[PDB]
RNA sequence: ACUCGUGAGAGACUGCCGGGGUCAACUCGGAGGAAGGUGGGGAUGACGUCAAGUCAUCAUGCCCCUUAUGUCCAGGGCUUCACACAUGCUACAAUGGCCGGUACAAAGGGCUGCGAUGCCGUGAGGUGGAGCGAAUCCUUUCAAAGCCGGUCUCAGUUCGGAUCGGGGUCUGCAACUCGACCCCGUGAAGUCGGAGUCGCUAGUAAUCGCAGAUCAGCAACGCUGCGGUGAAUACGUUCCCG
């Protein structure tokens, strides 16, 4: 357990909460609906590639943000996806929810979507070193990227012996407050099992 | 956590002292703390991906 | 005469002093007298934690709550003025309690 | 202890039996799972065949054993020695 | 002093003294000497034998000590080992009576370590 | 009017320096009755000691937080610093000697895994 | 200390003697941080002697002092297995943290009721040269010099 | 106006002065300053290692069960006891025990919860409920060690408080197995512990209380944390371990 979670390292400095809410008495029942939602939406579009939730409340107001990399497949043209998941939120909820489907500016520097797309390859039966290199360029070609690393782990190639490989390019300062390091982690479906796909994406420092 | 135990911690008991807490998110029962409802592996986990407002790690 | 309190708590101390800004700007624009934003000691709850999932007692992380406390003492409430008060969007960040 | 305010606990069920059978002057033996029970007076003539986990144990009432709970008179542990 | 068959320390505070008895403790002394006017600080030197009969009448009134407390302590314990309650059993074996760890300890019933 | 404040540990002091006769009035009592122990005296009068103005002065204190051995520190502490104020010029010899420093040592906090702040469990090879 | 010899935590001035060699005794006398029980028992067994000897007690704590320094000691060391006890020199500062030390350690294996019983008649011994802790420092002394041949080690 | 609370900011940089130095890194000392030389302490664990741990948090490949290896319930067990190891707590006392008086904290917790006054109980507690979602009220006006006084007088004791007898309180549907606490009685081993072995370099060790999480109640002497009182010693790198 060597690693610190990257974004809990920083989470009071150089990123935030994904969920804003007070509550004193409510908390405790927040986080359950919290976690009703998240694994609602986690298990839904799962090939739409869903970045970030936020969950907003107050009062009675639900405001879910879900962040994608192409809102298409989350809101057909009918609205018919849309109505769908606000059917099963407010069902789920109790209360009135506004799903606000964004949309990602820059899919290849989201570490979460870089990794759903290592993940998906390896899934289609891809050599692990072709996918994991190309994350690595792609990231790289993109404005904001200082810095990629990319590590699978498991039963690569379907092999019998765990092996754990790491590609780097640029610099990770993980140990680095201030650096603003983006995080994902996916769990990617195979025949011998699941192989874990880490992504940390430098983009820079923050000062405020 | 076998999801029939899951589902008994949930129903009313008939007698007030066996109702017991049940973490909300992966139905462990030792740990689980009362203003969140999560255990200490999920609270560390939630904690870490900013998933519960307020909740930030410790220094001092 | 009548005074109305204004209990403002957040978890983010910079949601906490620009929600407290809001609201002494509504009311001096509706000419009522504020005390001002008197800073109370923040909550601290720690929760310590064992790291593994199995096994390993003296591998532990603490977590922290904090909860920022601002209260607004708002003078002369010309009822124009608690109109606003009432009429004011304010973060989900901030818990506005008013008496 | 029970505090005297509450009184003894017998259990609804049990204390229904024994009376009946005392009251119809009648010494069956009653079969019970109830450990928790206090022997009231009542039941100074009655024999109790008490579950230990394994099987009932049959307990003859006596006038020493009363405000003695029904299960300190069917030893649970088995032990012969090392 | 002679006292209820007891010889009371040489030269004792009164409210030590009474703790010789059997039946009596720190708590009973205070009460008794309260009861009998009798000056906790004294010595037993300075005991008179007057003071002596009102500290046996009191005593031998109220309170059961000495041979009487014995004998009820020995009755309660073979009662519960005749009518066979658990506690009973216990006493039997030579083994914590109120439910305490026999795995380790329990040496104050089972006397020194037989090692095996 | 002159007015002070010293820390020591967890105690905070606030001394009003007023002209006197050698009197202490720390929360309505003497330096006799407040803190008895010798040691502690010889502490809080220390820096008039070193300024010869032992019985030029009366104090007015009000003491809170810590202990008997805290508020002492932060005694002499805030006297030393009201003769600052007073007199300026007596600064090379109060700070040679020491006591215009707030003594920075404070309780080390408990780490988890040990049973103090170094304080470690027992060790056993087997 | 691979790095080099440490600071010595400076010793304050007693305020009722004047000699910073009572408050290094009640340093010794010291148990579980109880201060204030040390120096009413260093106190009064300064009075103790101060009545039975009608002299100053300081000067006859200083006397007793000097009676119970060692000057020479023995340290070992293992050469060739065999362990060789060494004559070494005992530096002023040690001399003297070693004298109160006995002088406090034997007060505590004394017969008298009280410690401040025992710690002053410890003194008024050692000022004479008759206690427990002057017979320490001759026998310190008589290992040094029974083993003279191994000085010339000089560790 | 002083504290304090919490916001913003200043401050430590080998920056300045003297001597060492490759006019080098860096070093020894001095001034100033609250602090001096990464000021003290957290958070932070590189590439790997041990086929370390966890299929019992969770997830998951493959195998197995599906009238059971699923599932509901009562009772019992996880609390056994001739022993052994390990981590602790309380002691063997006078630097103490007991009684009386009296002083000085920090941090934290509280809603079918924390609960003040008064009254009733020797006491645990009862009764009743003021006031507080709390810098407000409750957790006494919040401690113990400490300080003053008296008493015990080196005794297995006025040390010790195990065990066991009797009588109670509270929580809970229910305290037999198997709860905590209170009162009366009882009064064990224990006289500073063999070979060996552990922790600690200053607000540290030692010692003293306080709070919290879990929690109806508690096996809490545990764990996480908070303040009070406060030492000794470090010549040195020959020797042991890494
Ligand atoms: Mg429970
Ligand atoms: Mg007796
Ligand atoms: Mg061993
Ligand atoms: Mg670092
Ligand atoms: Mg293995
Ligand atoms: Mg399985
Ligand atoms: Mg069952
Ligand atoms: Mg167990
Ligand atoms: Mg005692
Ligand atoms: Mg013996
Ligand atoms: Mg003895
Ligand atoms: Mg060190
Ligand atoms: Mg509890
Ligand atoms: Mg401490
Ligand atoms: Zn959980």
């Amino acid at each position: 357990g060597q690693k610190i979670n990257p974004h809990g390292f920083r989470l009071g400095i150089t990123t935030e909460w994904k969920s804003r809410w007070y509550a004193d008495k409510q908390y405790k029942d927040y986080v359950k609906e919290d976690v009703a939602i998240r694994k609602l939406l986690a298990t839904g579009l799962e090939r739409a590639g869903i970045a970030d939730v936020e969950i907003e409340r107050t009062r009675d107001r639900v405001r879910v943000d879900i962040h994608t990399a192409r809102p298409g497949i989350v809101i057909g043209r009918r609205g018919t996806e849309a109505d769908r998941i606000r059917a099963d939120l407010e069902k789920l909820t109790g209360k009135q929810v506004q799903l606000n489907i964004l949309e990602v500016k820059n899919p290849e520097s989201q570490a979460q979507l870089v990794a759903q797309g290592v993940a998906e390859q390896l899934s289609n039966r891809v050599a692990f070193r072709r996918a994991m290199r190309k994350a690595i360029q792609s990231a790289m070609r993109q404005p904001n990227v200082k810095g990629i690393r990319v590590q699978c782990s498991g039963r690569l190639g379907g092999a019998e012996m765990s092996r754990s490989e790491f590609y780097r390019e640029g610099r990770v300062p993980l140990h680095t407050l201030r650096a603003d390091i983006d995080y994902g982690l996916y769990e990617a479906k195979t025949t011998f099992g699941r192989i874990g796909v880490k992504v940390w994406i430098y983009k820079g420092d923050i000062v405020g | 956590a076998k999801k029939a135990l899951v589902h008994k911690a949930n129903k009313k008991p008939k007698f007030a002292v066996r109702a017991y807490t049940r973490c909300n998110k992966c139905g462990r029962p030792h740990s689980v703390y009362r203003k969140f409802g999560l255990c200490r592996i999920c609270l560390r986990e939630m904690a870490h991906a900013g998933e519960l407002p307020g909740v930030q790690k410790s220094s001092w | 005469g009548q005074k109305i309190r204004i209990r403002l708590k957040a978890y983010d101390h910079e949601a906490i002093d620009a929600s407290a800004r809001k609201i002494v700007e509504t009311v001096t624009r509706t000419g009522a007298s504020v005390v001002g934003p008197v800073p109370l000691p923040t909550e601290k709850n720690v929760y310590c934690v064992i790291r593994s999932p199995h096994k390993y007692k003296d591998s532990r992380e603490h977590f922290e709550m904090r909860t920022h406390k601002r209260l607004i003492d708002i003078l002369d409430p010309t009822p124009k003025t608690v109109d606003a008060l009432m009429r004011i969007d304010l973060p989900a960040s901030v818990d506005v309690n008013i008496q | 202890p029970r505090s005297l305010k509450k009184g003894p606990f017998v259990d609804d069920h049990l204390l229904k039996k024994v009376d009946v059978q005392n009251e119809k002057n009648t010494k069956q033996v009653i079969k019970t799972w109830s450990r928790r029970s206090t022997i009231i007076p009542d039941f100074i003539g009655h024999t109790f065949a008490v579950h230990d986990g394994r099987k009932h144990v049959p307990v003859f009432v006596t006038e020493a054993m009363v405000g003695h709970k029904l299960g300190e008179f069917a030893p649970t542990r088995t032990f012969k020695g090392h | 002093a002679r006292l209820v068959g007891v010889d009371l320390p040489r030269d004792k505070r009164m409210e030590i003294a009474l703790t010789y008895i059997y039946g009596i403790g720190r708590t009973r002394s205070n009460e008794i000497l309260a009861a009998t006017g009798i000056d906790k600080n004294m010595r037993t030197k300075d005991l008179t034998d007057d003071q002596v009969t009102v500290l046996r009448d009191y005593i031998e009134g109220n309170l059961k000590v000495e041979g009487d407390l014995r004998r009820e302590v020995q009755a309660d314990i073979r009662r519960k080992i005749e009518i066979g309650c658990y506690q009973g059993l216990r006493h039997r074996r030579g083994l914590p009576v109120r439910g305490q760890r026999t795995k380790t300890n329990a040496r104050t019933r089972k006397g020194p370590k037989r090692t095996i | 009017p002159i007015q002070t404040v010293g820390r020591r540990k967890e105690a905070v002091v606030r001394v009003r320096l007023v002209p006197g006769t050698g009197q202490f009035n720390l929360d309505g009592r003497t330096l006799e009755n407040y803190f008895p122990n010798k040691v502690h005296q010889q502490l809080i009068k220390a820096p008039l000691v070193t300024v010869d103005r032992v019985d030029q002065f009366d104090i007015y204190a009000h003491l809170d937080g810590g202990g008997p051995s805290g508020q002492a520190g932060a005694l002499r502490l805030a006297i030393a610093r009201a003769l600052i104020l007073v007199q300026p010029e007596d600064r090379p010899a109060l700070k040679k000697a020491g006591f215009l420093t707030r003594d920075p040592r404070a309780i080390e906090r408990k780490k988890y895994g040990l049973k103090k702040a170094r304080k470690a469990p027992q060790y056993s090879k087997r | 200390p691979r790095k080099g010899p440490a600071p010595k935590r400076p010793l304050v001035n007693d305020p009722v003697y004047g000699s910073q060699l009572v408050t290094q005794l009640v340093n010794k006398v010291l148990l579980e941080g109880k201060k204030s029980l040390a120096e009413r028992i260093v106190y009064g067994a300064l009075e103790q002697a101060r009545e039975k000897t009608g002299t100053d007690p300081v000067v006859t704590l200083k006397r007793a002092l000097d009676n119970v320094k060692p000057a020479l000691e023995v340290r070992s060391r293992r050469v060739g297995g065999a362990t060789y006890q060494v004559p070494v020199e005992v530096r002023p500062d040690r001399s003297t943290t070693l004298a109160l030390r006995w002088l406090v350690n034997f007060s505590r294996q004394r017969r008298e009721k009280t410690m401040v019983e025992r710690l002053a008649n410890e003194i008024l011994d050692a000022s004479n040269g008759l206690g427990a802790s002057v017979k320490r420092r001759e026998d310190t002394h008589k290992m040094a010099e029974a083993n003279r041949a191994f000085a010339h080690y000089r560790w």
